[PDB]
RNA sequence: AUUAAACCUUGUACCUUUUGCAUAAUGAACUAACUAGAAAACUUCUAACUAAAAGAAUUACAGCUAGAAACCCCGAAACCAAAC
């Protein structure tokens, strides 16, 4: 998979926006997937249950 | 012939305890047995009871005259309890 | 003259670069001689021991082929017995074999059981050696070699651990849980390293394929 | 049950309450294996709680031997000469020390 | 044909005068003299880390582990990891050598 | 029933023999390999169920087809009863 | 293979009765339970 | 239970079947061995990766991949082909 572009301003038009540098200083860091998009998944089970799930 | 290490060692043993009950064994002294140690017993023994004693004089109550004939064969090949025993 | 290794590919600016002492079996006493940097999505991956447990039944199932077979009543001239022979083959997913591959690595590293070296070249070809080097640098009982590849590895090093069972000599692409999980400690030469993490690496954007890579 | 199986009367050692109480047990013997998941409970025992019982009852015996033993084993012994054997295969420390104690008592 | 030297043990003891060997060390490694801010010292290089860790490790007799080698960014680290203890004596070594009461047997028979 | 009278003498098994010690090594080809060759490609035994696996009917069936011109006459008269047998139980009942 | 000793432990109980109860598995086991 | 084997006290053999009942009705001289539950279309659960997932043939606007998860035995009167 191609690494995105460096874009001269953002959002891009899309909309997308690389994570802000610099990274914040919290215990906890949360990294891109490998398309470069939030791990943030809608999920729903048992036919009734929404759910979102961060990976 | 059944297979199985186990069931023939199992038998083994079946076999031992009907020879045990038919022939019970002769009694022996604890002293013989495993796990004797007569200094440690006798600080039990007297902490058991709660009591004072002197260990060279209660191993020499404890020796008699019959005991020291057998080490004597054995040397040939120490005070007695009567001193004690009157009073 | 510290040898000084950094990772090819780029590592995360928020993960710290892995890092292990640098050995060579050339001498008994060269127990360190450099500092070398490991990727951190290759060697600081979770400690998952299930998936390295499913590798393990999998290595040993996938292979599982039984020829038992006895007639039944009809056949006779058992009413439940074994038929014929009968195999367990399955295939777990390219990226679980290679997570359950990375997950290995880290455990060793993070339980001193890994040994990254520079070459595995010996200064005699005697068996009694290599067991002689490991008592000295208190390896285990049981010793994985691991080489780049199988046609160039070093002839002194064939003699010494082909005559000893418990060391065993094995390719780079040899490589697998079993025999890593069976084995003490394990002992990789640096081009294998890279070797492996090249492979481990290239997971990264599993292109779906609708046709082998090659 | 009772018709097959034997009965007594209540009865005491020698009188051993009227002048002053002795502790029947005399001997305690056990066996641990250095590698064995089954002796780890009496394994971590001897490291904390076997120096207490010592302390706390230095008239009883104890004898502690590991060596290899598929099970470890905790032998007791009596002042009239009853003796009680107890298995001790994969068993806690705090099993293990309630079941001392009741020996002892 | 190359004979094995003698295995040493694994158990290391911090010095009593820990700092003076500690910094007698650093002033060894190149010349340093102790700076204000020793212990933030970073080792990052690896020329630098090699000379100080194997100086440290052959006088001190501690050596830093595999796992524990890039925790080791500043001296402070190394001064921490130094001053734990290490024995090598095992449970029943500890308890052999525990004056062992009279009505206590030990018998190892492994 | 009634048990043996004798004990079986000991035997002695080393578990670092070159098969257990070597047991499951390449099994990382493909990966490793650049995927070249595929683990499946590593199964030996019949010919009919190398890197294959199916339930009895189709393990019988396939098993037909590889060798069928290579099996014996009165072998291959008892395999198509034999098949009818599977055949009925599985897609019948 | 301990079926024998799934014998005995009714044998065992059942080594006072009288007649073919005391040797026959079949009657020794239900006379074990009622007794109980 | 007992000092005591029997005495005193208490108590309508067992399985199956009838109905949650048998003083019904079946079956058992006894010993040893042998003697009957087998499948994944979908779902939940356990994980990998994720607008993508599966090592070619598959699905997708959170899906996709992998694993685990299931359904017996004996017994007719008969019927047909080819030999004798």
């Amino acid at each position: 998979i191609p690494e995105p572009p460096k874009h001269k301003h953002y959002p891009t038009p899309s909309g997308w926006q690389p994570p802000r540098d610099p990274l914040p200083s919290l215990p906890y860091f949360v990294r891109r997937s490998r398309m470069h998009n939030i791990p943030v998944y809608k999920e729903i089970t048992h036919g009734n249950r929404q759910m979102t799930l961060i990976r | 012939v059944k297979k199985g290490f186990r069931a023939a060692f199992r038998f083994q043993k079946e076999l031992e305890r009907w020879r045990l009950l038919r022939c019970p064994p002769p009694p022996v002294r604890r002293s013989e047995k495993p796990n004797w140690d007569y200094h440690a017993e006798v600080q039990a023994f007297g902490s058991r009871l709660q009591e004072t004693f002197s260990l060279d004089l209660l191993k020499t109550a404890f020796i008699n005259s019959c005991y020291i004939k057998s080490e004597e064969a054995k040397r040939q090949s120490l005070k007695d309890n009567q001193e004690l025993f009157e009073q | 003259d510290p040898v000084l290794r950094k990772c090819e590919l780029r590592i995360p600016v928020h993960r710290r670069p892995v890092q292990a002492w640098v050995e060579s079996l050339r001498g008994f006493e060269q127990e360190r001689i450099g500092l070398a940097e490991l990727h951190p999505d290759v060697f600081a991956t979770a400690p998952r021991l299930d998936i390295v447990h499913q590798v393990a039944i999998w290595q040993r199932n996938f292979r599982r082929i039984s020829y038992a077979n006895t007639k039944t009543r009809a056949e006779v001239s058992v009413a439940h017995g074994p038929r014929g022979p009968t195999s367990y083959y399955y295939m777990l997913p390219m990226k679980v074999r290679a997570l359950g591959l990375k997950v290995a690595l880290t455990v060793k590293l993070m339980q001193d059981d890994l040994h990254i070296v520079d070459s595995l070249e010996l200064p005699t070809a005697d068996p009694q050696y290599l067991t002689e080097l490991a008592q000295y640098r208190h390896w285990g009982s049981s010793v994985l070699l691991v080489d780049l590849t199988h046609e160039e590895m070093p002839k002194n090093v064939v003699a010494a651990t082909s005559g000893l069972n418990s060391f065993n000599l094995i390719p780079a692409v040899g490589l697998n849980v079993y025999s890593m999980l069976k084995h003490q400690t394990l002992v990789l030469t640096l081009p294998s390293v890279a070797f492996l993490e090249d492979k481990l690496l290239w997971q990264d954007s599993r292109y779906t394929p609708l046709y082998p890579f090659r | 049950t009772g018709r097959g199986t034997s009965s007594r009367f209540l009865t005491s050692v020698l009188h051993n309450g009227l002048g002053r109480y002795v502790q029947q047990l005399q001997r305690l013997s056990l066996s641990l294996s250095r590698d064995a998941p089954s002796s780890r409970g009496a394994r971590e025992f001897v490291e904390r709680e076997v120096t207490d019982f010592a302390r706390r009852n230095p008239g009883v015996v104890v004898y502690v031997n590991p060596r290899p033993c598929a099970m470890p084993r905790i032998v007791a012994e009596y002042l009239n000469g009853a003796v009680r054997e107890e298995n001790v295969n994969s068993k806690s420390v705090e099993e293990i020390k309630s079941l001392v104690q009741k020996l002892a008592d | 044909v190359l004979v094995c030297p003698p295995l040493r043990s694994r158990a290391y003891t911090p010095p009593s005068d820990l700092q003076s060997r500690l910094e007698s060390h650093i002033k060894e490694v190149l010349g340093s003299s102790l700076p204000n801010n020793w212990q933030d010292i970073s080792l990052d290089d690896g020329h630098m880390k090699f000379r100080l860790l194997a100086g440290l490790a052959d006088g001190l007799g501690h050596a830093v582990p595999n796992s524990r080698l890039h925790q080791m960014c500043r001296v402070r680290d190394v001064l921490d990891f130094y001053n734990v203890p290490v024995q090598d004596k095992s449970k029943f070594d500890e308890l052999v050598a525990s004056n062992l009461p009279p009505n206590l047997k030990i018998s190892w028979s492994y | 029933a009634f048990v043996r009278l004798t004990l079986p003498p000991p035997k002695v098994v080393d578990r670092w023999n070159e098969k257990r010690a070597l047991f499951g090594v390449y099994d990382n080809i493909g990966i490793l390999g650049n995927f070249e060759k595929h683990p499946k490609e590593l199964i030996k035994g019949p010919v009919w169920l190398r890197g294959w696996r199916g339930n009895e009917l189709q393990r019988c069936v396939r098993k037909k087809k590889f060798v069928g011109n290579r099996m014996f006459i009165e072998d291959l008269h008892n395999l198509n009863k034999r098949i009818s047998y599977l055949y009925k139980h599985f897609n019948r009942h | 293979t301990d079926r024998y000793w799934r014998v005995q432990e009714v044998l065992k109980h059942a080594q006072h009765f009288r007649g073919r109860k005391n040797r026959c598995y079949r009657l020794a086991v239900r006379a074990v339970t009622r007794a109980f």
